């Protein structure tokens, strides 16, 4: 419930840029449209209207003095890898080898394209093929609602959908299903350990369960007491920041999404502990402008900086949890009036949206404060909007002690690409 | 004020009814409290700008304005007016709102107010910039408030301190200082939809680039423009 003025942490923008053309209408489902290479500077726009890479680099642009901070790029070189479906959900492979678009046609049902990264980058192969789709069998029912890759088994990854079933997978060289279990279970999304050792997995009754990569039952984390009867949440997504620490938004049951959905930071007990859970809730961060699309949390940790972003579908606000010198508590920030992360409104003056978000660490170019003093590079929040446009933000953060967080990428040798 | 040799242009929202050009703070019939502090702050006759601003904004019933002239014009105390002139004290809880580019300047103009509005009785200020006090729950019932447009955004949407389906009038100062300022030129255009139509949009700035223009367009509905050479 808590929160704190931060002056020392500013995201500060660089110049938007246009990627796809304003849809004709408002990308209502539920959508994570962005992955990152940081191993090799890459980033991946999906849309109902192709896929498109960028060196990481290219999306990247200072602004001068004297610049509309509001004035758009319109386009900005890439890839363009043609897609006779439209992809509802992108997703990488922790050794940055693996995208896996994920398409809805009319005639498969949905399904799940993994494409080889050297491909890509591979000048020999014009046209760009997936090297394995995977028929989830499903229409409707199948959309992807949540997918992730194993951080530490790129071969593994949890795929979860929009009937309440999930599924694991293994990608190699080819698709083998690892394990399944049917709708009747009711997850609605999903996160693996930091480890990658297990997966936590959010259901519909409330509840958040641990499981084995074989889909056993380790752990149920109970529904929050302080939703009562009459007015039963399910988690909507869920952050396994460590072994007893979880951010686990809720909301409403009754899909009546008038009512804004809560962040809850949950402390769990460990095994020489009989204390129940520890839920401080942070409720309505990323303030909800919108009730017209179903919501989504886009979550992600900053490990060594102990802090979470946190956007949602229907709020046009990057909210920020930091954990406090306390070590164990959390608290809100509030940012000053020109340092935010907010969408920007549509030249139609309605509020853009996100569709996906990424932070990019492989950034080397040293931010150009003023004329006369230059600040060292800083880690690039990403936003796709629902405008079709992306909105990078360098995350300055000054907090004394935080450590730089900038890696160099790599150049993809081609070597061992898988064929079709 | 600057001297200005050079005249005023004119775009009537309303081509076929004329009306401008007042030499006197007394033609204008302003509320006895308030062209007292005019006289109070050493005011004599009107500005070259005021002239024909004040017409248009204190119009029965006001209209709205695009206003185009540099620094030491008169901009300022021509909106103060704008708004103190709507503003009832007795209501404690804002009507009247101005959004400002620096922190720095929404105290300024601050001054300008308090200082103009010195004779209505009980009139208080609220600033809407980077570290105020205000907790949660709380509401506000000073008549006025001034600030920068995210804090203020802030107040009318997140925090609940202000419901702006009561504010009368709604200026925006240095219009080409606040794009080119990051999160601002959205951040007012949030604001201003959810103010209720028959608000009062005033709209100043010292250049006016096409950037500045599409802006004002967004913002100011049916607007008198003016531009001082
Ligand atoms: N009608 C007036 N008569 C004499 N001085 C004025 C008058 N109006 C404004 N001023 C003064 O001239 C300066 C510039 O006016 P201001 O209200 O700030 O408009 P601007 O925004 O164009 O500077 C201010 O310091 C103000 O006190």
């Amino acid at each position: 419930i808590p929160e704190r003025e931060m002056k020392d942490f500013q995201f500060r923008a660089l110049k938007k840029v246009r990627i796809f053309d304003s849809p004709e209408e408002l990308p209502k489902e539920r959508s994570s449209l962005l992955a990152v290479s940081n191993k090799y500077g890459l980033v991946f726009a999906g849309g109902a209207s192709g896929l498109q890479i960028f060196p990481t680099k290219n999306l990247l642009i200072q602004n001068k003095p004297g610049d509309d901070p509001n004035k758009i790029v319109d386009k900005v070189q890439g890839l363009l890898v043609p897609m006779k479906f439209p992809i509802h959900h992108l997703a990488l492979s922790c050794d940055n080898l693996t995208l896996s678009a994920c398409m809805m046609s009319s005639e498969y049902g949905s399904i799940i394209a993994f494409f080889d990264v050297r491909t890509f980058s591979n000048e020999a192969k014009q046209q760009k093929r997936p090297f394995a789709y995977h028929k989830l069998l499903k229409d409707a029912g199948g959309m992807v609602i949540d997918m992730k890759w194993n951080p530490t088994v790129p071969s593994m990854v949890a795929v979860c959908l929009a009937d309440g079933s999930i599924a694991v997978l293994q990608v190699t060289e080819t698709v083998k299903v690892c394990a399944t279990l049917p709708s009747t279970v009711a997850v609605t999304s999903v996160c693996w350990s930091p480890k990658g050792k297990q997966l936590a997995v959010g259901k519909q009754n409330g509840t958040v369960v641990q499981y084995l990569p074989t889909l056993q039952e380790k752990k149920v984390i109970p529904c929050p007491p302080f939703y009562e009867s009459d007015h039963p949440v399910r988690v909507l997504d869920v952050l396994w920041i460590g072994t007893y620490v979880f951010a686990i938004v809720y909301a409403a049951a009754d899909g009546t999404l008038e009512t804004s959905p809560d962040v809850v930071m949950a402390l769990l007990p460990k095994k020489e502990e009989k204390h129940p859970e520890i839920f401080v809730n942070f409720m309505e961060p990323c303030y909800g402008s919108c009730t017209e699309r179903q919501h989504h949390y886009y979550l992600s940790y900053i490990e060594e900086w102990d802090l979470v972003l946190a956007a949602s579908a229907a709020s046009t606000e990057v909210s920020i949890l930091a954990r406090q010198s306390d070590q164990i508590n959390w608290e809100s920030w509030l940012l000053e009036d020109s340092s935010r992360a907010e969408l920007p409104v549509t030249d139609k003056s309605d509020d853009s949206l996100p569709m996906g978000v990424v932070v990019d660490y492989t950034n080397q170019v040293e931010i150009t404060i003023s004329d006369e003093k230059t600040l060292p590079p800083a880690p690039v929040l990403m936003l796709l909007s629902t405008d079709g446009v992306l909105c990078p933000f360098y995350m300055i953060n000054q907090n004394p002690g935080v450590k730089s967080l900038i890696k160099t990428p790599e150049r993809l040798s081609l070597e061992g690409e898988r064929q079709p | 004020l600057v001297d200005n040799t050079n005249q005023v242009e004119v775009l009537q929202r309303d081509p076929n009814s004329p009306l401008y050009s007042v030499k006197s703070f007394e033609e204008l019939r302003l509320k006895p409290q308030l062209l007292q502090g005019v006289y109070a702050m050493g005011f004599n006759r009107p500005s070259k700008i005021q002239e024909n601003a004040l017409p248009l904004m204190l119009a029965e019933p006001p209209q709205n304005l695009i206003a185009q002239s540099q620094s030491g014009t008169g901009k300022t105390a021509a909106f103060v007016l704008a708004m103190l002139s709507q503003v009832e004290p007795a209501n404690k809880y804002p009507q009247c709102l101005c959004l400002s580019p620096t922190y720095e300047l929404a105290l300024q103009t601050g001054k300008v107010i308090e200082q103009m509005g010195k004779f209505y009785p009980e009139l208080k200020l609220a600033y809407a910039v980077r570290g105020n006090k205000l907790e949660r729950g709380q509401k506000i019932s000073e008549q006025i408030v001034i600030g920068t447009p995210g804090t203020v955004l802030d107040w009318c949407s997140k925090l609940k301190f202000i419901d702006p389906k009561k504010i009368k009038v709604f200026v925006l100062d240095e219009a080409d200082v606040m794009i080119a300022t990051q999160g601002h030129q959205d951040q007012s255009i949030r604001i201003q939809r959810m103010l209720p139509r028959n608000c009062q949009m005033l709209l100043f700035s010292a250049t006016f680039e096409d950037s500045v223009w599409k802006f004002a367009q967004k913002v100011v509905p049916d607007p008198n423009v003016i531009k001082l050479k």
